[PDB]
DNA sequence: CGGGAAAATCTCTAGCA
DNA sequence: ACTGCTAGAGATTTTCCCG
DNA sequence: CGGGAAAATCTCTAGCA
DNA sequence: ACTGCTAGAGATTTTCCCG
C-alpha cells in the first residue's frame, strides 16, 4: 500500500519484474502487475517434445519438457498410432501437456494420435531432442548390465536422468526443475484469473470518473485511475460490476 | 538476510492433525521444519506437529490473492 | 504388566491374554505363546 | 462384600453378566463389578473405539492392485496430495509391480511405498526394484485395508470416474488412462481448493523451499539456550515464546525463564 | 459468461469436472457451475448422507431368520425394549416362521411384524398367521438390512453371547435359548438401566396404565379452546403453554391470545 | 417430608400399605415402608406349575403363572426329560421363572430337568393346573377346526386364552394381569435393593447417636432414631458407612 | 379427582428423537399421549413428538428412590 | 417437478432420472418409466 | 467456595452378512 | 406410500463429598 | 449496526472388497 | 516396532454487502 511509489521508481530505474516487487515491497501481486505494464518501454513450460529412438531393435519412445530437461520414456512394442496415443495420453494425465512437437512422423500424424490430443486439449506442432537422445543412450549403455531386459534399463535410466544427475546455475536435477517450473505456471495462472476476475468492476471514489480496481483489502482498495495508482479508504469508495 | 528467510519460512501454510482427531486443521503459520517435527503457529497458539501428521504448502491461490 | 485380548487375522474368535511390549499410536505389539505379532488398536483391549 | 462378591463371580461364570447387571443384582460398587468381568477371559470380546492415522510424509505412495473387468488395475496414490498413478497390467506378478515402481520412481521423488501383504508386493524382485531406486518398503498389518486407506479410497474414485468416461473408449486401459486425467487435473477441492496435480506441485516445490530456506536459517542463527538446563539449539523466538531442541526432544518453553547465547 | 459458460458444457462433457474446477477454469460463479454439473446424468452418483429411523412403537417387532453351525435360528426381538425371542428351526419355511409368529403373538401383544422380503416371511402361510392373529405385516424396501437394524444388531448380541457359553451345551438349541436367557435377564444398560426382560415389562405396563390415564382425562377433562380459530379440543394446559388438536393438528400455543371455554 | 406424621397417623388408623401412603402424602418408598413395619400389629409372582396334558395321541406340555393364569404350552413330541428341559429353558428365558411345581413324574425328575434348573437359577418343588387343563382343552375344542395340525391348534387356544378372554375384579386377560404383577415385582426388587444400600449407613445430627438412615434428599436428610423419624438439614447431618 | 390423575400420567419419563438426530434425548416428562403423537416437556420446553419416535417408561428404579 | 437418481436393488449403477411422487423420511416413492419404485433417501439424489 | 474421586455423559466402532 | 442399531471401551464433563 | 445472500465450515455416508 | 480415507450432499454458521 504504502510501497507502490517506491516500486514505481524501482521499476522507472532498474525495469523489475512484478515478482521481485511483491517480494521485496509487499505488494499484493496485482498492484506489481500493474506497475510493469504501464511501461511501454518495458515490453514454454506446457511444451514437450515428441521422438522416436531405435536401440537393440525396440522402439523407445521419448518425451522431453524443453524447459526443464525431463525425460519421459518407455520401450513401446511397435511404432503404430495406438502406442504412441496411448503414451501421449498417459503423459497428459501425469503433468501438464499444453503443446507436443513432433517430426512428422508416420505415427505422430496418424488419427488416433490426434484423436488423443483433441481430447487432451493439447496442441499439435509438426534440437533438444537430439541432444536429449545422446544422453539417455548414454545413460543406458552405461547402465544395462545391471538390467536384463531393455525396458527396465531405460526405466532406470530415466531414473538416473532425471534425480541423479544435476547440473546448471543452481545445481538443480531436471525433477526439481520440472517442479519449480509447473509451480511458476500455477502461480501464473492463478494471478492471470484474478486479475481477470477483477478487470469487469468500476470502481466510483471520493463522485469521481470510474477507475480499474486492483485489489480489494481489509482496510484499503487500490485503484488505477488515468495511468496513476492511488489509495483510497473502503468507506470513500463504492465498486459496481459492468 | 536472515530477517528475509524467517518471514519467507512463516508464508508456508501448514494443516496437520492430532493423534487423536480425525479432521484436518486449518492452515497454520509453519515456523520451524525439521526432519521429524515441524513448529506452527495456529491461533496465537504454538504446536509441535510430528512430520507424519502434517502437510505444508504454500497455496499459490493465495499468495496472488493478496 | 498388562494383558492384551486381540482378535489377529481374518478370523473372529478373539485370543489373548498377551504380554504388552510396545503400544503405539494405531497399533500394538504383543506376544502370545512365544510368537510376536502386530494387532491394531481397533482388534485389541489392554487390561 | 465378601458375600456379594462370591455370588458374583458365580453367576458370571454362568451366565457372564456385565458389569451392571452384577452391580444391580449383587450391590456391589462399579469397579468391583468392572473388575469382575475384566477378570473373565470370555468377556474380553470387543476394541477400543479409535482409528489410526496413516503416514502422510511428502516421500509416502500408497499402491494397491484392483480388478476391473477382468483386468489387472495396478494403481498409486500421493498420499500427502491425492495425485495418482495407474496402469492396466496382464498379471499381479512382482516383474510388472517392479516395472511400475521403478516407473514411478523415475518420475517422481519416491522415498517409501506402503502396501499390503499382496504377493506382487511381497515379491523378491520389488525388494530388489527397491532397493536400487532407495525406497523403503513399509507392508501393514495383515489384513487390514484401514493401513492403506488413501489407496483404497483411490480405487473407489478411480473406478467411479471410468464408469463416467467408459463410453469414450474401446479399451479399458484408455479409459483407465482418461480417469487418471480427470482425477489428477479436472477435479478441484480439498486442503488448498486445488487438483490433485497442482497439489503434488505444491508439496514437492514447498518440500526443497523449505528445507533450502531452513537450511540457510539454521546456517545463519546459531545460538544456545538457557531455560529453568543445557545449551540447547535455538530454534525460534518470537511472540513471548521461544522454541528448542534439547538433545533432540523439541518443547516450547515462554521468554521468561529462558536466556539466548 | 456466455462465453466461460459455453466452454464449461464442451469441457465437462469430456471430463465431467466438478463445480469447483469448472469455476476456476472459466471464472464462473459457483452457483453455475454447480448448475453445469447437476444437469448431468452421468455426475449423480451419490445419494444424501442422512440415515432414517426405524419405527419403535410398542407393538412394533421386527425378524429375521439367521444361520449359525449349519442351522436356522429365527429371531426376534422387541423394538421399544429390546428384549429377543429365539428359535432353532430345521428350515426357513413359512409353516415353522408362521408358528414361530404365533407362538410369538400368543405370548406377547404383538401388533405389527416387521420383516426383509425372504421368502419365508413373504410367504403365503405368514399371512395367513398374521391375519387370524390381527398382526400387521411391514415389510422393508428389497436388499436393505438398515430397515432391520434392530434385529440385524440382535443377530450380533446373541451370537455373541452364544460363543460366550456354547461350551455349556452339547446341542446349539440349548446355546441358544441359554443366550436368550442371558440377553433378556444378565445384561442391564440402556434407557432405563434395566435389562431387556424389565423394560419390555416397563413398556407394556406403561402402555396399559398411560392408556387408562388419559381415557379418564379425557373423560373428565372436555373443554374448548378458541386461539388467535375454531374450537379447538383441549389437550393440556398449565406454566402458560397450552396445547390443542384443531382438526387432527396438534399444536403448542401460549397462554396468551387463548381461550378455555 | 411434612407428611411423615399425617402417614404415620393414618397408618395407625387404617393399616394402610406403604405404596397408598407414598402415592397420597407423596413420600419416598422407603420412609412409608418403614411407617408399615414400625408397627407389630400390621404384620408368588415367580411360582409357575408344570403338567403335561394328552390330547390326540401328542404331550401337551401346559405351565401357568398361578398369580396370573396366563398360559405357556406347546406340544413335545415325547414326554422325555430333554424336552422338558428344553421346555423350561424356554420359559426362563421369556418370562422370570423363580420356582416350578411339578407333579413328581418322570419327566420332570430327570436330570436334565434338574441340572436346567439349576443353571437357570428355578428352585424345584415335588389345584390350578388342573382348572387350566380344563380350560385350554376346551378352547382348543373350540378352535380344532381352525388348523390342521395340533400344534397350531394349541398355539391359537393359547393366544386366545392369554388375550382375548378377559375377566376377574376388572376386567382384565391374563396377559395384563402378568405384566402388571412383574412390573410390582420389579418395584418391590428396587426398593429392596435401596432399602440394603442405605442400610449400611449411620447418622450423626445435631452430636447425636448414631440412627439409621432412610433418604438422602436434595433440601434434607430422613432419620429413623429410637423408632421416631425425624427430619434434619443435610447441613446439620454427617452420614458415614459402617 | 382428575388432578391426581394428571400428575399421575406426568410421572412416566419419555426417551424420544428428533427426525434428522440419531441420538435418544434424555427423560422429558410426559403431558398428553395420543394413538399417533405425544406431548412432551424437555426442560420448560414443550415438544409434540410422534408415537413411533418416542419411548414412554416410568422407572421403576427411580420411583423407588425418590 | 423434481428428478431423482437412485440406486434400486443390489446394482452399483445409478439410474435416473424419475419422477419424485412421495418423500419421507429416510425413504422415498419414485416413477421410473412406469414404474413405481421405494428407494431410501441413502440411495437416492433429488435435484 | 475448592480439589478429588466417582458417576454420568459423550464419542466412536464392529458386526449384523 | 419409509427409515440403522446396539453395546462396550475409552475420554471428558458433572456432581458430590467433605473440608 | 441490520437483514439477506453468498461463501465457508460442519456433519455424515458409501465404497474401497 | 503402526495407524482409515475421500469426495460429495445437505445443513448450519460466518462474512460480506450495501443501506
Ligand atoms: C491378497 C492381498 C493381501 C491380503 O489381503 C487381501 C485382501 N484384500 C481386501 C481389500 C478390501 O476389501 N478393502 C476394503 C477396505 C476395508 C477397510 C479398509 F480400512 C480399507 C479398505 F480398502 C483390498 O482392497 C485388497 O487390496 C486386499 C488384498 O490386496 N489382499
Ligand atoms: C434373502 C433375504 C431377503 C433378501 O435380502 C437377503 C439378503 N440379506 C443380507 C443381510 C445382511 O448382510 N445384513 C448386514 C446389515 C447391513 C446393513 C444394515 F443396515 C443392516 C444389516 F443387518 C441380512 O441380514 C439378511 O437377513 C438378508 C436376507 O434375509 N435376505
Ligand atoms: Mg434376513
Ligand atoms: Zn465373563
Ligand atoms: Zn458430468
Amino acid at each position: 500500500l504504502d510501497g507502490i511509489d517506491k516500486a514505481q521508481e524501482e521499476h522507472e530505474k532498474y525495469h523489475s519484474n512484478w515478482r521481485a516487487m511483491a517480494s521485496d515491497f509487499n505488494l499484493p501481486p496485482v498492484v506489481a502487475k500493474e506497475i510493469v505494464a504501464s511501461c511501454d518501454k518495458c515490453q514454454s513450460p506446457g511444451i514437450w517434445q515428441l521422438d522416436c529412438t531405435h536401440l537393440e531393435g525396440k522402439v523407445i519412445l521419448v518425451a522431453v519438457h524443453v524447459a526443464s530437461g525431463y525425460i519421459e520414456a518407455e520401450v513401446i512394442p511397435a511404432e503404430t498410432g495406438q502406442e504412441t496415443a496411448y503414451f501421449l495420453l498417459k503423459l497428459a494425465g501425469r503433468w501438464p501437456v499444453k503443446t507436443v512437437h513432433t517430426d512428422n512422423g508416420s505415427n505422430f500424424t496418424s488419427t488416433t494420435v490426434k484423436a488423443a490430443c483433441w481430447w487432451a486439449g493439447i496442441k499439435q506442432k509438426f534440437g533438444v531432442i537430439e541432444s536429449m537422445n545422446k544422453e539417455l543412450k548414454k545413460i543406458i549403455g552405461q547402465v544395462r548390465d545391471q538390467a536384463e531386459h531393455l525396458k527396465t534399463a531405460v526405466q532406470m535410466a530415466v531414473f538416473i536422468h532425471n534425480f541423479k544427475r544435476k547440473g546448471g546455475i543452481g545445481g538443480y536435477s531436471a525433477g526439481e526443475r520440472i517442479v519449480d517450473i509447473i509451480a511458476t505456471d500455477i502461480q501464473t495462472k492463478e494471478l492471470q484469473k484474478q486479475i481477470t476476475k477483477i478487470q469487469n468492476f468500476r470502481v466510483y471514489y471520493r463522485w469521481k470518473g470510474p477507475a480499474k480496481l486492483l485489489w480489494k483489502g481489509e482496510g484499503a482498495v487500490v485503484i488505477q485511475d488515468n495511468s496513476d495508482i492511488k489509495v483510497v479508504p473502503r468507506r470513500k469508495a463504492k465498486i459496481i460490476r459492468d | 538476510e536472515l530477517q528475509k528467510q524467517i518471514t519467507k519460512i512463516q508464508n508456508f501454510r501448514v494443516y496437520y492433525r492430532d493423534s487423536r482427531d480425525p479432521v484436518w486443521k486449518g492452515p497454520a503459520k509453519l515456523l520451524w521444519k525439521g526432519e521429524g517435527a515441524v513448529v506452527i503457529q495456529d491461533n496465537s497458539d504454538i504446536k509441535v506437529v510430528p512430520r507424519r501428521k502434517a502437510k505444508i504448502i504454500r497455496d499459490y491461490g493465495k499468495q496472488m490473492a493478496g | 504388566n498388562f494383558r492384551v485380548y486381540y482378535r489377529d487375522s481374518r478370523d473372529p474368535v478373539w485370543k489373548g491374554p498377551a504380554k504388552l511390549l510396545w503400544k503405539g499410536e494405531g497399533a500394538v505389539v504383543i506376544q502370545d505363546n512365544s510368537d510376536i505379532k502386530v494387532v491394531p488398536r481397533r482388534k485389541a483391549k489392554i487390561i
